[PDB]
């Protein structure tokens, strides 16, 4: 069958963006799909997420031209999209969500893109009870089936106790763009000795990214402010013009 | 003990820590400031742990870190509370959760406890549930109002706290490997080195590598959004 | 005539089956019994250890191909030992479970009797200990299928002055089969592009191979060598006795 | 006392059971192996592993008309294997009774004192085995238990762990802990001789070498089995001979 896999790191980042958001949030799912012989099962691993204002992608009709200008060259790795609704606790798919899933699945479907049948729609919500001491977060992955009806997909959070690779203990080879990690593996020019050199090189590279992350966050936050404040200024001006 | 305000970046670290393992309860400590009844949680310590569902040196390192935050952030940073995860288990505090919390309140009043229930997927519905419960103890578990405060970024300390999990897991593996380093039996020696090898690659594949990807792609996606804002800002300025 | 009245299992064959059953407490092992059937008596003098890829709870099935290979082996034993040899029966183990045949076991045995009538079923119950008494119990049940029910067949474990050459070789085949099973699993993930996965798979394979050597192969080496050494200890003891007793 | 665990492999245990079911009547012999100590989190564990067994007619070690061990006869029989003796076993037929008798306890103390003087007397082993059968003899039962003489003068049962592929005694994590080092192995001697001690490929090469060596021992086992079997035949015929001559004189 079809399986969606994700790490705790990426999932925590998605939740981080969702909660820190002002109101409802929308964005896209980046990752990669792999096929495994066992029948033919497919694992769709989401690696990262990016937030995007829906109002900056409209002319309920999606502007495909303006959509391209946002994602840029990262269109090849878009495997889906997500919608975050703060209030309510329902996890059902509305009409707009179906119309948005359709256009998004159509736009990113291609030879270099992802398969249209396997395009993802992630629903997320965050309700709270009386006194607001217990916070509830529910989420689900959906796809458009052949029958024309959307269906829930199994999500597997890869962790220390269990992961999707264990379906035996051996890691089965999948059916045949180097990331920053693979390039690090190849940089060492390589049993146990290899393993120790990986974790050491990975830790040092990890600590070097920390100052690089902070400067990117501060930059995008400063720009996000200036744009928001400026649109507020023009709105008040044109309302009196 | 009137209300608790948790920062989103600290919320991320705690959740990321809870999503690390599925068969064990993970734990840590909360650090921030306490004002007019409200607790402004701003920091987090990832602690190393007893396989069962149940220290001094850990509180020592936490209090030392909280003192270091007071000299760098110039704000009264101290150990405010503690957090632990509930995998495949309801978010409701058990009999030991209230018990441990009760003893902590004696040492420090208004001591807050957080519980992250994770890994609960509904069969034939594929829906996951994650609860965050802010609780205290009086006699039973009592619910304290919780608000997750927005952060424009992820703190330098919070990013480093995430990296501490990978370091701890590796260190925990070295302490076990060193405990049986020189084995007179060759078969056992080959075994232990194989166990150690699989374990290190396991930690890297599950925690370290995705954390590198998460950081790396975040920078890439930030600048993607940043460039998008620049084009908009340029047009708005002209208008 | 032609009715299973009694089963005579040689001690050396008994040792092989028991050693096979004691190899694991998580899954049931299985194999086939070889010998000759005389006047109502099934004399078992050989045994074939079988490979079971299935890890199901009650599903102990011997394939058609395995039966053919066993019969062929039984044909070779006739030419070698100059004695009538044939697949007489089957055995399997019951780890942490009573020795009594399950519903599936009786049904499976029944199908065998449609083929051979006097087909024998042996069950070895192992790994059953008392929590307080610390006492262990091992059961051996010889059975057949009557009118949909299990029925006892009289069993006598016949003394052997030694462990047969074939029986020695049979229990050396166990680790070889186990290693072969592991080689087939690591085969499906032979050339992984991911370096982390390659290191992982080799570490998994290494641990698995050592595990078979530590649990199965090494003890069998020790057992064989000690037997050789302890026989010489007994032999010299008997030799010294033979002189003092020869007098009066 | 201290936490004690007795361990044994399927091969060694099967050989014991094999040697028992062969015997015409009851049977006894000695337990060969090694004791190991392990530290755990703050106590110490005792692992006594049975590596092999050897039978012996009890009358070959007795003075005469008494169930008292001839220490000289015992030394001459065991020879240089006394350092390997970690206990003794007793096998009885046609009974489900698994309780020590007075004669067993008496032999235990003598065997302990003799061998403990040259392991410790606390954990000298007594393996009590029996074999019974059902009414139609279709179901055979085999019971066994390990025992030791406590310092408080009590005979207590010890936990037995049969090391198999499913579970073994080394798993207290997946790491195999190093035992308490002590001074003074057929399998390792094979490895050292083949220079395999100095590891995926090593694991395969050691296995293959073990298989090759195992295939080489087989004809030696047969040769030694037949040699003893013939000697057991001649000596027994002389025993029955003199037992009938002594019978006629009475
Ligand atoms: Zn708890
Ligand atoms: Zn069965």
């Amino acid at each position: 069958d079809l399986l969606v896999t994700i790490s705790g790191a990426a999932l925590s980042l998605l939740f981080f963006e969702n909660v820190r958001s002002v109101g409802n949030q929308m964005g896209f799912l980046l990752g990669e799909a792999l096929e495994f012989i066992v029948t033919v099962k497919i694992h769709i691993n989401v690696e990262a997420i990016v937030t995007c204002p829906l109002a900056d992608l409209l002319h309920n009709h999606i502007n495909k031209e303006k959509l391209k200008d946002f994602v840029r060259d990262k269109s090849k790795q878009v495997i889906g999209w997500f919608c975050f609704r703060r209030n309510t606790t329902n996890l059902t798919l509305t009409l707009k969500d179906k119309l948005l899933h359709k256009q998004f699945a159509s736009h990113f479907s291609g030879v270099n893109g992802c398969k249209e049948d396997f395009f993802l729609t992630c629903l997320l919500n965050a309700s709270t009870s009386e006194t607001s001491g217990t916070h509830k977060f529910r989420h689900v992955f959906l796809r458009h089936n052949k029958r024309g009806m959307f269906e829930p997909i199994s999500l597997k959070i890869n962790n220390l106790g269990d992961d999707a690779s264990r379906h035996s203990d051996y890691k089965p080879t999948p059916v045949r763009t180097p990331d920053s990690f693979t390039k690090l593996i190849e940089s060492l020019n390589l049993g146990l000795d290899s393993a120790m050199l990986i974790q050491k090189a990975a830790e040092h590279h990890l600590m070097s990214l920390i100052p690089k992350v902070c400067e990117s966050d501060l930059e995008v936050a400063e720009l996000e402010k200036q744009v928001h404040e400026l649109k507020i200024k023009i709105a008040t001006q044109q309302l009196a013009k | 003990l009137q209300k608790v305000e948790l920062q989103t970046d600290v919320y991320m670290v705690c959740l990321q820590h809870a999503l690390s393992t599925e068969n064990f309860e993970v734990m840590g400590l909360l650090i921030g400031n306490f004002a007019c009844g409200i607790a402004k949680i701003s920091a987090v310590i990832i602690l190393r742990r007893d396989k069962k569902k149940d220290s001094s040196e850990q509180l020592l390192k936490a209090a030392a870190e909280a003192e270091r935050l007071t000299v760098e952030l110039n704000r009264p940073m101290r150990v405010l509370g503690w957090y632990h995860s509930h995998p495949h288990i309801t978010v409701c505090p058990s009999h030991v959760d209230v018990r441990t919390q009760a003893t902590y309140q004696t040492m420090d009043h208004s001591f807050v406890g957080l519980i992250f229930s994770v890994f609960s997927e509904g069969k034939e519905s594929k829906e996951h549930e994650i609860f965050l419960n802010c609780f205290q103890s009086d006699n039973e578990a009592t619910e304290i109002p919780l608000e997750i405060v927005h952060t424009p970024d992820i703190s330098d300390r919070c990013l480093r706290t995430m990296t501490d999990l990978s370091k701890i897991l590796v260190q925990e593996e070295e302490d076990m490997a060193e405990a049986c380093k020189d084995h007179p039996d060759v078969l056992a020696s080959i075994h232990n080195n194989a166990v150690r090898t699989r374990a290190l690659i396991h930690i890297t594949d599950i925690i370290t590598k995705p954390l590198v990807q998460t950081f790396e792609k975040r920078i890439a996606l930030n600048k993607l959004r940043a460039t998008h804002l620049q084009r908009q800002l340029q047009e708005l300025q002209k208008m």
